[PDB]
C-alpha cells in the first residue's frame, strides 16, 4: 500500500536522529528546514550508496505469466493458483502425517500433478472465445423474465 | 469560515501533489508525505485568508532522482482564473532557471484562451494544468485502480518483439484519461498496468497513450 | 459492520471533500462515465464486470467472469467506453461484417 | 526457433485425422498393418496412435509467420 | 432478446484464441494478453 | 454543392484545416497514427506563431512531416486495417462532412 523510492528509504531511517537537530533556516521554496538538508545528504554527500535502488526493490517481479508463457515453461501458474496450493500442501502434509492409509505421493508430486493440471488446462489456440462470452450473456438473458 | 477550511484544503491539495512527485521519480522525504496537519501548522502560516499561507509561499520545485537537471515548478495560483496575464507571469520563472516542466494547481478553473496557448506554446515548455477539485482524492489510492508504470524505450521494443507486434493494434489510453495525467505522459509512451485482479493475482496489460 | 452510504445520485467532487468521514478508497457507482472521467478508464473496467455480474445475480445467474472481462477488455479497447451497437460497427474493419 | 505448444490441440486432431482419412480414402496407400476394417476413420486413428502420420502442421502465429510442426514431434493426450 | 445476443455475437465473432496466448481480433488487434487474465478454459477449471 | 459556390470553382470551407486533413489522410492510408495529433499540433503552432492566409497550395512543415512520414516507414502500407486505424479515419472524414 505505503509508497518506495531510494531516498524515501534512506530518510525516514537513517536521518530522523539527525536532521531533527536544531536547524531553523527558512523555506526555501516551500520545503522544510530539513528537507534541504536531507537532500545536501543524498545528492553530493554520498556515491555508491546508492544500493538502496535495490533495498527497495526498482519494481515489483513481474507474474510468471506475463514472464514465462503458460504453456511452454513448467510451473508458471497464476498467484492465486500457487496460494491455494501452498494452503493444500501445508494441509495435506499435516493430514497425511497419521493417516494410515497407504500414501505412496509426497508433496513433490502433488504440486507438479496440480501444476501440470494447471498447465493442461489452457485454453488452446482456435477456441473462439468471443462467441463462448456472446452467448453466456445471451442464452441466459432469454430466462429473465421481469420477475 | 476560511482559517480551517482553506488550511485543511492546502493541506490536503499539497499531499496531493507531495504523493504525486513522489509517483513520477521526483525527490519527496518521507516526513513530508507522512504530514500530520499540525507539522502544516508549524511549518507555514495558519491563517490562510490574512496571506501567511499565501499563493507565493507554497510553490514548492523538486528535481527528478535519475539528473536534477530536469526539474518541475508546483505552481500554486493567487486569483480563481488563471488566464493568459498569468500564464506567461510564470514562464518568466521558468526562463531565468532554465527548466521545462511546471504544474499548476488553479483554484476555479483557467480560461479556453490559456488552455490553448498552454499546450501550443513548444515541445520545450511542457506544462500542465490541474484543477483543485480533482487532487483531494489522490485517485492512484483507490482500490479499482491498477498499478500504472512509466516505460523505457527499451522494454517497449521486446514488449511488441515478443508478441511480434506493432503499436497499432495494441490498446489505447487518451491522453486526457484522470491517472495518464496524473503521471503526466506524453503522447507515443506504452505505461504498464498491473491489475489486482481475482481469476489471477496480477495480470500485465500494456496501453499506448495516444 | 460497515456502515454503507447508497445514494440515489452521482457527483464525485461533492463526497471527495468529506474524507475524514467517509473512507473514500472503498468508493463504487453504476455510472461508467462518472468514473471512466475521474478516476480513469482503468477502473471503468472493474466497474462494468460488477455491473454485468450485479444485473445476472439479481436473477440467479452467475456467469464466468472469464466471459465478462472479455468484454470490458472489449469496450474499453479504444481508451473510451464505446457501445456495441451499430456505431461500434464503424471502427471495425471488415466491410461484408458491418 | 520454434516456441508454442508442445501438444496437439484438439482443433489439430480434427484436421490431420480427417485429411489423414482422406489420405487413406481416395485409394490412397495406407501405411499401417492392419485387421480388415472399413471406415477411413478407424485407420486415420490407429495411425495416429502409432506415430504413422507424415503431416507438417503451419500453426500461423499472427504476423504471418509460421512453425512448422510434425506430427511426429507434438505430444498427443491420452 | 434476439437482439442484443445478435450484436454482441457480430461485435465479438471474431476473437479467437492465438498460438501466443494473447486473445486477438479479426485483424491482429490485441484485445488481451491472458485469456481472462490467467489463460485457462471455462469447462477446464472446475476441478482447480 | 452546399459547400461550394459557382463565383469561383473552390470550396467554402477553411483552408487551414483542408490543408491538415489532405496531411492527415495520406499518412493514415500509411497508418502511422502517432501523428494525426502531432500534424494538427504544429499546424496550431504555425497558425500561432506567424499568421499567414497567403498559404494557399501547401504548407512545407505540415508536407516535411507528411512526407517523412510516408516515405520512411513506408512497409506497413498493408497493416492499415486495425481497428485504431480505420476509427480515426472515419472519424476524421465525419468531422470534416459534419
Ligand atoms: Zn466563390
Amino acid at each position: 500500500l505505503l509508497r518506495r523510492g531510494a531516498f524515501l528509504s534512506y530518510s525516514q531511517k537513517i536521518q530522523e536522529a539527525v536532521k531533527a537537530l536544531k536547524l531553523e533556516s527558512e523555506n526555501r521554496n516551500g520545503r522544510s528546514p530539513g528537507t534541504q538538508e536531507m537532500l545536501r545528504m543524498w545528492y553530493e554527500l554520498d556515491e555508491e550508496s546508492r544500493r538502496k535502488y535495490q533495498k527497495k526493490a526498482a519494481a515489483c517481479p513481474d507474474p510468471s505469466l506475463s514472464v514465462w508463457r503458460p504453456d511452454i515453461y513448467f510451473a508458471s501458474v497464476s498467484e492465486t493458483f500457487e496460494t491455494k496450493v501452498d494452503d493444500y500442501s501445508q494441509e495435506w502434509a499435516a493430514q497425511t502425517e497419521k493417516s494410515y492409509e497407504k500414501s505412496e505421493l509426497s508433496l513433490d508430486r502433488l504440486r507438479t500433478l496440480l501444476q501440470l493440471k494447471w498447465q493442461r488446462s489452457l485454453c488452446e489456440p482456435g477456441e473462439a472465445v468471443g462467441l463462448l462470452a456472446a452467448q453466456s450473456i445471451g442464452e441466459p438473458s432469454t430466462q429473465m423474465t421481469l420477475n | 469560515m476560511d482559517d480551517e477550511e482553506e488550511t485543511y484544503r492546502l493541506w490536503k491539495i499539497r499531499k496531493t501533489i507531495m504523493q504525486l512527485c513522489h509517483d513520477r521519480g521526483y525527490l519527496v522525504t518521507q516526513d513530508e508525505l507522512d504530514q500530520t496537519l499540525e507539522e502544516f501548522k508549524a511549518q507555514f502560516g495558519d491563517k490562510p485568508s490574512e496571506g501567511r499561507p499565501r499563493r507565493t509561499d507554497l510553490t514548492v520545485l523538486v528535481a527528478h532522482n535519475d539528473d536534477p537537471t530536469d526539474q518541475m515548478f508546483v505552481f500554486f495560483p493567487e486569483e480563481p482564473k488563471v488566464g493568459i496575464k498569468t500564464i506567461k507571469v510564470y514562464c518568466q520563472r521558468m526562463q531565468e532557471e532554465n527548466i521545462t516542466r511546471a504544474l499548476i494547481v488553479v483554484q476555479q478553473g483557467m480560461t479556453p484562451s490559456a488552455k490553448q496557448s498552454l499546450v501550443d506554446m513548444a515541445p520545450k515548455y511542457i506544462l500542465e494544468q490541474f484543477l483543485q477539485q480533482e487532487l483531494l482524492i489522490n485517485i492512484t489510492e483507490h482500490e479499482l485502480v491498477p498499478e500504472h508504470v512509466v516505460m523505457t524505450k527499451e522494454e517497449v521494443t521486446e514488449l511488441l518483439a515478443r508478441y511480434k507486434l506493432r503499436e497499432n493494434q495494441l490498446p489505447r489510453i487518451q491522453a486526457g484519461d484522470p491517472v495518464a495525467r496524473y503521471f503526466g505522459i506524453k503522447r507515443g509512451q506504452v505505461v504498464k498496468i498491473i491489475r489486482p485482479s481475482e481469476t489471477a493475482g496480477r495480470y500485465i496489460t500494456y496501453r499506448l497513450v495516444q | 459492520k460497515e456502515l454503507v452510504l447508497n445514494t440515489e445520485g452521482i457527483n464525485l467532487p461533492e463526497l471527495f471533500k468529506y474524507a475524514e468521514v467517509l473512507d473514500l478508497r472503498r468508493l463504487y457507482s453504476n455510472d461508467i462515465h462518472a468514473i471512466a472521467n475521474t478516476y480513469g478508464i482503468e477502473a471503468a473496467l472493474r466497474v462494468i464486470e460488477k455491473e454485468i455480474k450485479d444485473v445476472f445475480a439479481v436473477y440467479g445467474i452467475a456467469v464466468d467472469p472469464r466471459h465478462l472481462s472479455l468484454v470490458a477488455d472489449y469496450m474499453c479497447f479504444e481508451g473510451v467506453y464505446k457501445p456495441l451497437n451499430r456505431f461500434g460497427i464503424r471502427s471495425n474493419s471488415s466491410p461484408l461484417q458491418q | 526457433k520454434r516456441i508454442t505448444t508442445p501438444y496437439m490441440t484438439k482443433y489439430e486432431r480434427a484436421r490431420v485425422l480427417g485429411t489423414r482419412a482422406l489420405q487413406i480414402a481416395m485409394c490412397a496407400p495406407v501405411m499401417v498393418e492392419l485387421e480388415g476394417e472399413t471406415d477411413p476413420l478407424l485407420i486415420a486413428m490407429k495411425e495416429l496412435k502409432a506415430r504413422k502420420i507424415p503431416i507438417i502442421i503451419r500453426r500461423y502465429l499472427p504476423d504471418g509467420s509460421y512453425e512448422d510442426w510434425g506430427v511426429d514431434e507434438l505430444i498427443i493426450t491420452d | 432478446s434476439g437482439y442484443l445476443q445478435r450484436c454482441i455475437i457480430k461485435h465479438l465473432e471474431g476473437l479467437v484464441v492465438q498460438y501466443d496466448l494473447t486473445v486477438r481480433d479479426s485483424d491482429g488487434s490485441v484485445v488481451q494478453f491472458l485469456y481472462g487474465e490467467d489463460g485457462l478454459d471455462i469447462p477446464k477449471t472446475q476441478f482447480l | 454543392l452546399r459547400g461550394s459556390c459557382l463565383n469561383c470553382h473552390m470550396l467554402t470551407c477553411p483552408r487551414a484545416v483542408i490543408h491538415l486533413l489532405l496531411c492527415q489522410l495520406r499518412v493514415l492510408e500509411v497508418g502511422a497514427l502517432q501523428a494525426v495529433y502531432e500534424l494538427e499540433r504544429i499546424l496550431n503552432r504555425f497558425l500561432e506563431e506567424n499568421p499567414d492566409p497567403s498559404a494557399s497550395e501547401i504548407r512545407e512543415e505540415l508536407e516535411q512531416y507528411t512526407t517523412e512520414i510516408v516515405q520512411n516507414n513506408l512497409l506497413g502500407s498493408q497493416g492499415a486495417h486495425v481497428k485504431n486505424v480505420c476509427e480515426s479515419k472515419s472519424k476524421l472524414i465525419a468531422l470534416f462532412w459534419k
